[PDB]
């Protein structure tokens, strides 16, 4: 075919059957002469080379093309491999109606629902407002249709307004691993460029904001509409396929707000009181009379399905904290109070969401999940949880526990240079002399961390769970754990060298205080390494998914 | 190959030239059906001399 | 300090003091291409080296040869931005002077009958630019230098895993530079072989006998000589008492009356010394000892010739009794021992099956070439030509080095080519390191790595030319006559040209640069590949080579390589590291004597790294030089431990040298995980140029170099007073010391205006000097793209709190106040090149008239009479900028589309709208359009009138440029004439004619008259004669495509700020996507009511170990802290006194420092500047790894009014009320990453179909399709969704009839798939049909 | 589809080059003999009579 | 083991749509073997419904 500059493009099975045809046109014009047997021989192996090489190149010298050094594609290389027919083009095609953008967070949304831009709606559901258009007459013919919408009146945006408003579209992250990678939403249309995505849904997609972009289908025809709502909705998969674990636990800022907000310390302000419900709990959390957490007694009405199906009330003084109550107003009827009595972390809230969808269905469970998200994000900015240099307490017993094991090698090297011992078991005795000191550094700061906050109610002190920034951000299950807040605080581990040796000479110093250059180059051996095994470990994940859908 | 060695090869640019745009085909589909309509408002030897 | 260094002065925190500066950061490209293309003398690497290997061409015996003289590179046609304009290469001719001679009868020493000597032109070259860049084809493209393993010989080992025995071979291996490789390996059962290629394994010692040696002579080299005497019987045994190392006799060995080694004990060394003690030399032994000795040589009788025993034969009773009668008492055996002395070569010729030379001969000429039978001579001429001969194989210098180093020889130079010594060296050394003796090698150690450069690969590829070429001149010059030519005819330029050019083109390293951000371009040209031809390919390497081995320290930064496909191949060369003279890298360290360190500095390469014993950068010593401690940490081979005071050999030159000039630009680098540090150096490149450029107010003193030693600012070479400031241009007036007797002028930098850079930014320059201002040599004159002051602004500085904010920064998003977006602080301008060619198509030619068929008015009211757009009208997407329209015919009309043709009779024209569009959903102004036309074609208005726009513009600006300078002469000239001879108030009345000829005294005066009069007069035809040559440069035709007329360029500048969806991203690796951008009034504000810009998120800086930039934060709202109080100062009309001392206090300030300053500034109009450039914010440097610490921001926090612990009580922009919990405010440098959100997004409705499969072909702007790949379709087939998955991949994709009709019955409202079959199906069965295979479809 | 009147006849690749060759042990023959008489190196009878 | 009962399956699209091509076709065509459609694999092939 003609590419735009008279230069052409051919496949390179034109050449295979160019040279088929050439060579069968010189074998029949040699026995029309009558030739020696050494030369229709040659001329018999060529045509057998011939179309050994059109059927399947490669399986014998590779008879490459002209002006070009790189081989040439025959029959079975369009039909076997990566990109053949059954793998490029009919196991998975290119497909219209769809669209891509960078994905964005807008926590104002119910789950049922995304955002998705104007102009991408526009642009995708073209043939639907030029339907409506020619219906409502505003546009005689199609032609008009199509001037108009691409002039952008403001007669349009009422009529994608009326073809948005109950058709779900396809929401799609590349890495599509297990079956919630595609799930339908509802637009709402967006004054911007980028698709809103609705939080809680986001850990199902394995999606951070960190600049991944999604991709987005229509279901054109009646059926796939149904489909898409009837099986992939956001709201109906609220359970994952490996296991009956909820696949919408929240994520990290609302387990922060909620173990910010269900907590107690032993003085605050409004510290034993009285309280009716959780009404004037809100009422004096909002006035700032009393503090968020303080114990109280308070009187909730929890309800129960202890006769068939039915809802029995029951009344009492409950003694709880005040954010306790304010988030017991979010919990639906049949839920008993003692899954707010605790401090709700991550798992908390994960049975939190799997007992309201194993006792009330499905409908409580999902608006409850997003009045969850909503009181989160809310009491999380309440709570300006931030992290700050002086939260890293560093321990005054560090430098003596390095110190301490400082001297204890100087004894294994003296007792090294006396010839007592061999070379391996001074190896296997500073290894463990270093993991030792490593351990007491860790009980160390974690005791050093939890319970620094020592305050004072009616008497001398008392000792309480810490209100430090990276202690809540660790505790709560938000984001990391003890092995993470050990690498900034305590020194960090024993790096092992590309051998998977270990050094007898570990790192001891965190990131708060300052690392030299030979122990930072150290470390980076580590961090590669492990960049390198995550790369590769995808592509054999990928590979092992494939090969065990395709064996069932 | 276009550049980077991916399975990007020059074969999956070439657009085709030969079909005709849907558009164009609702086109033909109203316009047969509106001369449908006004031919119908005509005689019946003037629609069929017309039509023939 | 120089002048813009006290303009604004930044603090320095570190407590190392710098003893080398960083070096010119781009020496590997200039140096490397200074290497290849320059006249050396010698056999220096270059264009020389390639001549004179290649040279002399001989004919084939004929007796005429042709011989090399000389080159030179002649001067570009086409200056740089012309050539960019065009679209040539920048490159440069090659003249070579050619003599070829023609010998007479029967005189090969005689003389000749004639010599033809003359210059030839062989291809162009292309040049590289002041700044490390190539032109190629329009473009500015970079040629990345490439890491490969080092020519030589390499002993490798390939532990464990042949066949699962646990035993270790071991391989040698000789890889040349040109030629073929040679591999020496043992097998599991203790044979030697040889392998040519990595062609099949052949007997090791056949080459031996490829080399004419006999057995003889092979186990001469190979063994030792155990000599059997019978000393008139008992067959006695010649002892050396050291050969009874770690063995068990099987007899009593006695020597001088005592019997010394017992039966069946193994020998104790006490034995063997008192052997040594009693001089003994030859003891006795039984005839059963040489049951398992081998015989050396040939023993034969004497008369009759029969054989005894051949070489290399075990020694039986039989044949002692045969070696009895004939009388024969010397016996020659092979030393031999499970050890010490393997008998490796023994058994590998007892594997052999050849015995002499020929059959060695014809066993290889076999077993490379196999399937035709051997020749003698051909099989020599083969043996020949694989290792011997100076044409297909070669060493370099540096393979003659290595192969020397790691055979422990005396010199480091010779021959190219093998010789015998060589080989059989090798293999002595291989049965050395099998026999315990020595160490194996590791490819990852950088001593046994080569970086090649621009130089070497472009002089390889031209010699690959000009052997390409010297075949067809002994094709000539065997047919060659005697006088019909000069000797140009017998070469052809285009295999030269072609290879050179095939390779600045088209390699894997030789790409386009980055061009979005100094610090990109200077980190592209400093970038280390390994892949490419040569070198390892990303599927077959490999783990090791990602890996990082402890000989990269100070030579390969370890925390920069891309993260993704190739990680740590495509690795980047450090800040201090040089390339050595071989080739391999070299870091400097400082020269420590005894215990003082010497401020001396020796370049150390790796294999002399691990000698020495190196010291720590991060050590503490006096100013005797002594090291405060007695013990230091140090590193001796790649083991880092603690050493004496002064064991130390080299101390480590600053605290920088790990890291690349990327990664050395994150500030608390030391702060952060390697991971997050490696994806913030990652990602530190791909900043767009804002605006603006804002000063980080977080440096670590390496933005100077970065900015200054790149190629983007203007940087003065000699300094003076500034005589004139504009935005195009800047004029210096240089000093009198500075300046040159002849050739006075004065200096002019043209600087260059808003233009596309490769990544679609756009590349500005600025002065940032003012009107006569003194500036020293080497001083910044014009701030380039994000360059402050000569300093490098990535990004911009703004106000950050980390504290969640209702949601909106979920996992990793940034949330912005709307103050940055008015105050357009990130809006970024970016540079597109649409482009409108117009063609001659079969059907007739094509025009760019502006009449367009079915079109209104309003539509064309943008563009002229002449049918190209108007300079500086903003257009939206869908606007028509060049009017162009192609012929076509033959419409083949339906039906009633006929029936309404005759209806209203409307003609359906002969032509069709192909006009250049607008693409969909952009804007901006058009800022330049350009004409090329062939010449031979009719030029339009628009294109005569940009003509003469560039022609006036050329020949004003060339006035300009000689009246400004002459402006100086003549300024020079008057104070040439007023020293002896002043006419005060005469000389300025008579004119400028009549100053070059008034009369003056014969001195140095006259003289300098006389010179300062030619070169007015030299400057004034100069003129004239480039005047002239600008103008047929510019008036003439221009180069096309064949068979298109006109092509018709506009550039559109684009103006885009900032919406949701964009990529901001710190230095220290965290990303984030803009996901609401707040009005001002819901910000959180502090009790002064300073609205914060920028609400990150908290919970990212826990998980993700990068803790840096909590401190960044904390000492950036300690920079603006002094930057607001200077200004509170400042705008309270403080006397310079007050600023003087509160300056000063900030300028003192923390431990022992590196950063004295100020009083020894002027009074008022250095110090005022300062404060004018401090009142945004006083900048902190932190050099890497040495830098500031929390205890001095601490005390930098108590020089502001700001609170200690660095987190001030916020109030919530809504409620009003106070957040419990103060929070972490302060500045962040962030930066606009060129991820922009209008450049990721579009869609599709229906467009346009890939032509062999009817699928919707992928891209942009294409239209494309998201690709439901495979695995989207099994999680549809996971779900109950069929119908979805049924139009997913029929209707919506490929049914050809079914697209259509669902088309239809969408635009009638009317829900419903007609499906069909898809169509790559049919396109499948017409495959396999079209195979020999019979697949249908089956009856009901 | 088109067809191509081949003069002499042609062993078809995948039938001959395949692991599990379907001339191969369909004629009991092993491939290296087959080869040998495809690319006319040898000759084999053909049911020549006892 | 998952990629030998794969492929040993009575339906040759799914033993031809992922792993060694060219031995299943002529395993496939010498047999002269029918495939009933059996399985989302075909099905998706074909372009019908699941
Ligand atoms: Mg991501």
């Amino acid at each position: 075919v003609p590419l735009d500059g008279g230069r052409f493009a051919t496949s390179d099975l034109n050449d295979l059957y160019r040279r088929v045809i050439n060579r069968n046109n010189r074998l029949k014009r040699l026995l029309d002469l009558a030739a020696p047997d050494i030369i229709v021989r040659n001329e018999k192996r060529m045509l057998q080379e011939a179309v050994d090489a059109l059927l399947d190149n490669g399986r014998r010298g590779r008879a490459i093309t002209g002006s070009n050094k790189r081989p040439l594609k025959s029959l079975a290389d369009m039909i076997k491999g990566k990109q053949g027919r059954f793998r490029q083009n009919l196991l998975g095609k290119r497909v219209d109606y769809s669209g891509r953008s960078v994905i964005t967070v807008g926590p104002y949304l119910r789950l049922h629902q995304c955002g998705l831009p104007k102009k991408m709606a526009l642009e995708l559901f073209k043939p639907f407002i030029y339907g409506k258009l020619e219906l409502r007459g505003l546009a005689t013919t199609i032609k008009a249709a199509k001037k108009m919408v691409e002039r952008e009146e403001a007669v349009v945006w009422d009529i994608l307004d009326e073809v948005i408003r109950e058709h779900p579209v396809l929401l799609n992250r590349a890495p599509t691993l297990h079956r919630l990678g595609i799930q339908a939403f509802e637009p709402v249309l967006i004054e911007g460029k980028a698709i809103q995505l609705h939080p809680l849904v986001c850990a199902a997609y394995n999606a951070d904001f960190d600049g991944d972009q999604m991709a987005v289908h229509v279901p054109l025809t009646l059926e796939a509409q149904l489909e898409a709502r009837a099986l992939m909705m956001s709201t109906n998969n609220i359970l994952s396929p490996a296991n009956g674990e909820p696949i919408i636990v929240p994520s990290q800022d609302v387990v922060l707000g909620l173990y910010y907000m269900t907590r107690d310390c032993v003085n605050a302000k409004g510290e034993g009181m009285v309280l009716t419900g959780p009404k004037e709990a809100e009422r004096l959390y909002r006035s700032g009379l009393a503090s968020l957490h303080a114990r109280v007694k308070v009187r909730i009405t929890e309800y129960e399905k202890d006769a068939n199906g039915e809802l029995v009330a029951k009344t009492s003084l409950k003694d709880t904290t005040v954010g306790r109550a304010i988030l017991w107003m979010i919990v639906p009827k049949g839920l008993p109070y003692s899954i707010v009595n605790q401090a709700l972390g991550k798992k908390a809230i994960s049975k939190m969401l799997n007992t309201c969808y194993r006792i009330l269905g499905l409908k409580p469970t999902v608006i409850f999940a997003d009045q969850i998200m909503y009181t989160g994000f809310a009491y999380a900015a309440r709570s300006g949880a931030s992290v700050g240099i002086d939260d890293m307490v560093i321990p005054e017993k560090k430098h003596e526990i390095i110190s301490e094991a400082e001297a204890e090698v100087a004894e294994i090297q003296e007792q090294f240079q006396s010839g007592l011992v061999t070379a391996g078991e001074r190896y296997n005795k500073v290894i463990d002399i270093w993991a030792a000191a490593n351990d007491r550094v860790s009980k160390a700061m974690m005791d050093n961390l939890q319970t620094e906050t020592v305050i004072n109610r009616d008497g001398q002190e008392e000792k309480q769970v810490s209100f430090n920034s990276i202690y809540m951000m660790a505790d709560s299950g938000a984001r990391g754990s003890a092995a993470q807040i050990r690498q900034l605080a305590g020194m960090r581990g024993l790096m092992a060298k590309p051998d998977g040796s270990i050094i007898e000479t570990p790192i001891t110093a965190n990131f708060r205080e300052g690392l030299n250059v030979l122990q930072y180059f150290i470390s980076t051996h580590g961090a590669r390494k492990g960049l390198a095994d995550t790369a590769l470990k995808t592509a054999n994940s990928g590979y092992l998914t494939r090969r065990l859908v395709d064996v069932a | 190959p276009i550049g980077d060695d991916e399975d990007s090869h020059l074969g999956d640019f070439i657009e085709d030239t030969t079909l005709e745009l849907p558009l164009d085909s609702a086109t033909t589909e109203s316009l047969r059906a509106a001369t449908h309509d006004v031919l119908a408002g005509l005689t019946a030897r003037e629609a069929k001399v017309l039509r023939m | 300090y120089s002048y813009t260094e006290k303009k604004r002065i930044r603090k320095d925190f570190g407590k190392r003091p710098q003893v080398l500066d960083v070096p010119y950061l781009l020496s590997i490209q200039l140096d490397s291409f200074q290497k290849f293309i320059e006249q050396d003398p010698e056999g220096q690497y270059g264009l020389e080296a390639a001549f004179r290997s290649v040279f002399p061409i001989q004919s084939y015996s004929g007796n005429s040869e042709l011989q090399y003289v000389s080159y030179r590179l002649g001067e570009p046609v086409f200056d740089v931005q012309e050539c960019q304009i065009r679209g040539v290469t920048y490159s440069a001719p090659l003249r070579v002077k050619l003599r070829l001679v023609i010998y007479e009868r029967e005189a090969p020493e005689g003389t000749v009958k004639d010599i033809k000597e003359q210059e030839v032109y062989m291809g162009e070259i292309p040049l590289m630019t002041d700044n490390g860049t190539f032109v190629i084809n329009g473009t500015e493209r970079v040629i990345v230098s490439q890491l490969h393993r080092s020519p030589g010989v390499f002993f490798d080992s390939d532990k464990g895993k042949t066949h699962s025995s646990g035993k270790v071979l071991y391989n040698a291996r000789i890889i040349p530079y040109r030629g073929s490789w040679l591999d020496f390996e043992f097998d599991p059962k203790d044979n030697l072989f040889v392998r040519i290629d990595r062609r099949r394994k052949l007997p090791a010692t056949i080459i031996l006998r490829a080399l004419n040696y006999t057995t003889e002579q092979i186990l001469d080299l190979f063994f030792e000589k155990v000599i059997f005497e019978i000393r008139d019987n008992k067959l006695q045994m010649e002892l050396v008492p050291e050969r009874l190392r770690g063995e068990t006799a099987s007899f009593d060995i006695e020597a001088n009356g005592k019997v010394y080694v017992e039966k069946g004990r193994r020998i104790t060394a006490r034995h063997i010394r008192q052997l040594e003690k009693d001089d003994v030399k030859l003891i006795e032994v039984p005839v059963e000892y040489i049951a398992g000795k081998v015989v050396a040589k040939d023993y034969i009788d004497e008369s009759t010739g029969e054989l005894i025993c051949a070489a290399n034969m075990e020694l039986s009773l039989d044949l002692l009794a045969k070696l009895s009668q004939s009388g024969h008492k010397r016996i020659e055996t092979l030393f031999t021992n499970d050890l010490d002395h393997g008998p490796y070569i023994s058994e590998t010729l007892r594997v052999d099956p050849t015995n002499d030379r020929l059959s060695a001969l014809v066993e290889i000429y076999r077993m490379m070439r196999p399937g035709e039978p051997p020749t003698r001579e051909a099989a020599e001429s083969l043996f020949e030509n694989l290792f011997f001969s100076e044409d297909r194989y070669d060493l370099s210098a540096v393979g003659r080095m290595k192969f020397n180093r790691s055979l422990l020889r005396e010199e480091i130079e010779g021959s190219g080519i093998l010789s015998k010594d060589d080989i059989i060296d090798v293999m002595k050394k291989l049965i050395d390191i099998r026999n315990g003796k020595g160490e194996v090698d590791d490819i990852d150690h950088l001593g046994n790595r080569r970086i090649r450069s621009v130089g070497e690969m472009a002089e390889n590829q031209f010699r690959v030319g000009l052997v390409r070429v010297e075949r067809a001149v002994k094709e000539r010059l065997s047919l060659g006559d005697l006088d019909t030519l000069m000797p140009q005819d017998m070469i052809n330029a285009k295999p030269i040209s072609a290879a050179v050019k095939e390779f600045f083109g088209s390699s894997q390293l030789s790409q386009f640069m980055d061009q979005n951000n100094p610090l990109s371009e200077i980190t592209h040209k400093r970038r280390i590949s390994a892949l490419g031809p040569g070198g390892l390919t990303r599927e077959r390497a490999g783990f090791e080579v990602r890996d990082v081995h402890p000989t990269h320290y100070g030579r390969v930064c370890p925390i920069e390589t891309p993260e993704g496909p190739n990680i740590g191949l495509i690795n980047s060369l450090s800040v201090y590291a040089q390339t050595n003279e071989y080739g391999f890298l070299e870091t400097p360290y400082r020269k420590v004597t005894d215990g003082v360190v010497t401020d001396e500095i020796h370049y150390l390469s790796a294999i002399e790294e691990g000698n020495y014993v190196i010291a720590q950068a991060n050590s503490n010593l006096d100013e005797e030089g002594h090291f405060v401690e007695d013990l230091v940490t140090c590193r001796s081979k790649g083991e880092s431990s603690l050493f004496s005071r002064d064991q130390v050999d080299y101390m480590d030159v600053s605290t920088q040298q790990v890291v690349s000039v990327g990664a050395s630009l994150i500030p608390f680098l030391e702060h952060d995980d390697a991971n997050r540090a490696l994806m913030g150096a990652n990602m530190q490149r791909q900043a767009v140029p804002t605006l603006r450029a804002d000063k980080p107010l977080v440096g670590t003193g390496m933005e100077r170099a970065v900015a200054v030693d790149s190629g983007v600012t203007a940087v003065a070479k000699r300094g003076g007073v500034v005589q004139y400031v504009d935005a195009s241009r800047i004029v210096i007036k240089v000093n009198e010391d500075e300046m040159y007797p002849g050739e006075a002028g004065i200096d002019i930098y043209n600087l260059t205006k808003y233009t596309r850079s490769n990544q679609n930014t756009c590349i500005n320059q600025m002065p940032c000097v003012s009107l006569g201002e003194p500036v020293e040599r080497g001083d910044v004159l014009a701030d380039g793209p994000s360059t402050d002051l000569g300093e490098l602004a990535l990004g911009q500085n703004m106000r950050v709190a980390f504290m969640p904010w209702n949601g909106y920064n979920f996992e990793d998003s940034i949330l912005v106040s709307e103050r940055v977006v008015q105050e357009d602080r990130f809006t970024t301008i970016h540079i597109q090149e649409l482009a409108c060619v117009s063609r001659d198509t079969k059907l007739g030619p094509e025009e760019i008239t502006a009449d367009i068929p079915n079109v209104g008015e309003a539509a064309l009211s943008k563009l002229d009479e002449s049918g190209i757009v108007y300079i500086g009208a903003e257009v939206t997407g869908g606007d028509i900028l060049v009017g162009k329209v192609t012929p076509k015919g033959e419409t083949q009309l339906t039906p009633e589309e006929k029936l309404l043709r005759a209806i209203f009779g409307e003609k359906a024209s002969d032509v069709k709208d192909s006009s250049l569009r607008v693409p969909n959903g952009v804007s901006g102004t058009v800022i330049d359009v350009q004409v090329f036309t062939r010449d031979g074609v009719e030029k339009d208005k628009r294109a005569l009138e940009i003509e003469e726009m560039q022609l006036k513009q050329a020949k004003k600006d060339l006035s300009e440029e000689l009246q400004i300078l002459e402006a100086g002469l003549f300024s020079r000239i008057r104070a040439v004439l007023v020293a002896g001879g002043v006419e005060a108030e005469k000389l300025d009345k008579l004119p400028r004619d009549r100053w070059l000829e008034l009369g003056l005294t014969d001195e140095e005066k006259q003289n300098q008259l006389e010179q300062l009069a030619e070169q007015y007069d030299e400057l004034k035809h100069e003129f004239e004669k480039k005047l002239e040559a600008k103008r047929r440069k510019i008036t003439q035709g221009d180069d096309l495509a064949p068979g298109v007329l006109k092509i018709v360029k506009v550039y559109l500048a684009v103006k885009r700020r900032i919406q949701p969806g964009d990529k901001m991203a710190g230095r220290h690796g965290n990303k984030g996507v803009i996901s609401k951008i707040n009005p001002i009034e819901d910000m959180p504000y502090d009790e002064n009511g300073t609205p914060v810009d920028i609400v990150l998120n908290p919970l990212g800086v826990p998980s993700r170990m990068n803790i840096g930039q909590i401190l960044e934060t904390h000492l950036g709202m300690a920079a603006k802290g002094i930057g607001d109080k200077i200004n509170a100062m400042l705008k309270q009309q403080q006397e310079v006194a007050k600023l003087r001392e509160f300056i000063q206090r900030a300028y003192d300030l923390g431990a022992d420092v590196r950063q004295k300053v100020d009083l020894s500034t002027f009074s008022d109009e250095e110090v005022m500047r300062l404060a004018e450039n401090l009142r945004k914010g006083m900048p902190i440097a932190t050099p890497v790894f040495d830098g500031a610490k929390e205890a001095e921001i601490k005390e930098l926090l108590k020089l502001g009014d700001l609170p200690t612990s660095g987190q001030i009580r916020l109030y919530d922009g809504r409620t009003g009320e106070q957040f419990e919990r103060p929070v972490t405010v302060g500045y962040m440098y962030m930066l606009k990453l060129n991820h922009l959100v209008d450049d990721k997004m579009h869609a599709r409705s229906t467009g346009s179909y890939s032509l062999v499969t009817q699928q919707p072909l992928g891209g942009k702007a294409q239209f494309g399709g998201q690709r439901f790949g495979e695995m989207e379709v099994w999680a549809l087939e996971a779900y109950g969704a069929a119908y979805t998955l049924q139009e997913m991949l029929t209707v919506k994709s490929d049914d050809v009839n079914g697209r259509t009709k669902m088309y239809k019955n969408i635009v009638d409202g009317n829900h419903q798939m007609e499906p069909g079959m898809p169509e790559s199906f049919n396109v499948l069965l017409k495959e396999i049909r079209s195979l020999g295979i019979n697949i249908e479809l089956e009856d009901e | 589809m088109g067809h191509i009147e081949l003069a002499s006849p042609t062993a078809h690749i995948w039938f001959l080059k395949s692991l599990p060759s379907r001339i191969g042990l369909l004629l009991d023959m092993p491939l290296r003999d087959i080869e040998r008489v495809l690319y006319f190196e040898s000759y084999v009878v053909i049911e020549g009579g006892m | 083991g998952i990629t030998k009962a794969s492929l040993a399956t009575e339906s040759f699209i799914s033993a031809a749509s992922f792993q060694e091509t060219t031995r299943v076709l002529t395993e496939a065509a010498v047999a002269g073997k029918r495939d009933e459609l059996r399985g989302l694999k075909e099905n998706v092939i074909v372009g019908r419904l699941i």
